[PDB]
């Protein structure tokens, strides 16, 4: 028994397997920051802070003794609860293949959105700066039409090159920008082929954010330290419902501020 | 135990 | 080369050996808290914080997502500089055996006193509570005469026993209390033999503190996490002097508040 | 110990490794001439001149004795100093991953720009003619719009073909020309695919120069003799700063003047 | 390197 | 010793 009191839940093994498969699929579909960010192996439940290497001067203890305090970034824990109806859970053992896992999918969407917004836009309460607000390059506004995309991307690339940043360049686009770029132009311009000539991978789809980001994936610029990966735990149950939750524990740091350019949503 | 082992998707 | 730029100092190998021997001797004579406290092995220069296991509720990121921040205690660094005259250093290679290492001894005394006062009386700037102010037992005042010592110690022991605390019981006394207890009584009372019948070790001498402490050394109550042990580093030199420093890096936590009784200095 | 007195710098091994990694990355991102020019292996610190094979007639020593002096091109040394704050250096040993290496990056940019401008535009003081001013072909002006690029490149290629020059043909473009060619056209013309049909490699990005160059990389036309590759050396330090420098030693000769066509920046 | 290795004196 | 060994990038 660990803090996820899974054995206390009135949930059969087959129902657990189906729930885990659904959660993994939905999270992999929704998680965008993990595709362009250095993700460490899970460091365990005891992992509590990451040392930044910097110090802060203190008022001295006394006679000619100087003191400095080491600085660190704390780890944050995200939890999202959801409720299953106990009819979907019991139907699995009876051979059901269309049990209602919608609350689990909504919880997965919520937690993935929270994680993505913390990594990209920042979470001030947890001490997470965010990739975009902590960029030293000048932000660029996205165009209204898709034909304007090759012009912006190129300029963004130039900034990276002028900053001395190397390595593959990856583009992350929000829902509106992604659907605008992928829906084609009515003038027959092949903007998609030109963009894929400029960028070094598939365009990443990010439902949680607005606008976009062009960033280097050489490694060592954006560190995501994982204490606990997303896992399912049990809270309580009634005669007709079961309380579960999705939980993760992580911290994020931006190490190189010149390795990312933030694209603002079009006006 | 209990994790989904999503890890890195890069 | 590490942060202690020892190879940049105009100091010969023999002088380094003599300096290290003197520092080790003086520190072992002056360091008192390390005799009654769980001291870990040095954890390296990167060691920056210790996780306490507790969490603090945050304002949520958004839609039905709850967040908690892990709590930790930061590591503190103590540095004390001292100056040698370069005549004592050069005389060592010429066969000197009475080179003046007084500044080194004064620096060792200063750093040992700072460490002891942080561990026993607390250091608020570094987040160190201290053993005595974080005691849940009622403090006892020490007597004016040595004959009163067996009465106080026994009562202190009773408190520990009433608190359910087990394990060997050790007494740490400041300079005045130690010299009063060891100087004998003029009535022929053997208070020392009675005290050694009550306590489970040698009395510890603590020049840095006033009063005393009776505490259990069963283990697991007072944790001293060492990042960097006391070491000698180099700062700068002139034609006739060399700047060195003594440096240590640690954090201290009191885990069991009922396992110590603080004895106040006599009035 | 060599002329780069690295052991005298108050810099730890980890800080040295991080500094060298950053310098290598930034230099590889900024160095453009080395991608289209024959670069020799480093010939050592004693390498002082390169013999051109030609002679100059002298006034004779005396009775019916004729004298000729061998001609050579001297080697030039470039040095750029920069200052680090000693807080970034010391933080590395404490686990820092975002130490400020901006002065190093600016020095790398400066030295790469000086090297590139010497190789392409020439450096009269060092006796370096330069690739572009020493071209026997007629220079071509670049167009204002990207659509005009296939017309110019083709004509430039024709010049090479008319000159009897063979081998792969490579295009080097300055920042404005590169960003204009890569930003696409608003008429849907695929100028990039046509250009890559005409040229025999990736377009080289040269932040140091204006305009461009189309040149053959068959080998034996542009010789860069390296005495000392770019290296980091130490000058001096204060209590809060360290003086380092980036240094290189080389000479450059253009051997075939008909193997390059210089493209002038657009008006 | 450079430490005096005082450690624990208990 | 001390060089970055950039060499040729062709």
């Amino acid at each position: 028994m660990n803090n996820l009191h899974r054995e206390l839940a009135p949930v059969s093994d087959a129902a657990w397997e189906q729930i885990e498969e659904e959660a993994s699929r939905t999270l992999k579909r929704f998680l965008a920051a993990r595709r362009v960010v250095d993700v460490s192996d899970p460091q365990g439940p005891a992992f509590s802070a990451v040392g930044t290497g910097h110090v802060t001067r203190l008022e001295g203890p006394g006679d000619s003794v100087g003191a400095v305090k080491r600085q660190s970034q704390p780890v944050v824990e995200f939890r999202v609860p959801f409720i299953l109806t106990r009819q979907a859970i019991d139907d699995v053992e009876r051979g059901s293949q269309d049990s209602d896992w919608s609350p689990l999918k909504e919880a997965a969407r919520k937690i993935a959105g929270a994680e993505d917004r913390a990594v990209f836009d920042g979470y001030a309460a947890a001490g997470i700066g965010g990739i975009r607000p902590q960029s030293s390059n000048s932000p660029l506004t996205l165009p209204v039409a898709a034909s304007g995309y090759p012009d912006v991307i190129a300029r963004a690339l130039d900034q990276l090159r002028v900053a001395g940043v190397n390595g593959p360049y990856h583009l992350v686009l929000g829902e509106n920008a992604y659907t605008l770029i992928t829906s084609g132009n009515e003038d027959g311009y092949p903007v998609l082929q030109h963009i894929h000539r400029l960028i070094d991978g598939e365009i990443v789809w990010a439902p949680a954010i607005e606008g976009g980001v062009l960033l280097s994936t050489r490694g060592g610029d954006f560190a995501m330290d994982i204490g606990q990966d997303i896992s399912i735990g049990y809270l309580s149950h009634t005669a007709t419902h079961v309380e579960l939750y999705l939980q993760e524990s992580f911290t994020f740091r931006t190490l190189t501020s010149e390795a990312v350019v933030s694209l603002l949503p079009s006006e | 135990s209990g994790s989904l082992n999503i890890g890195s998707l890069k």
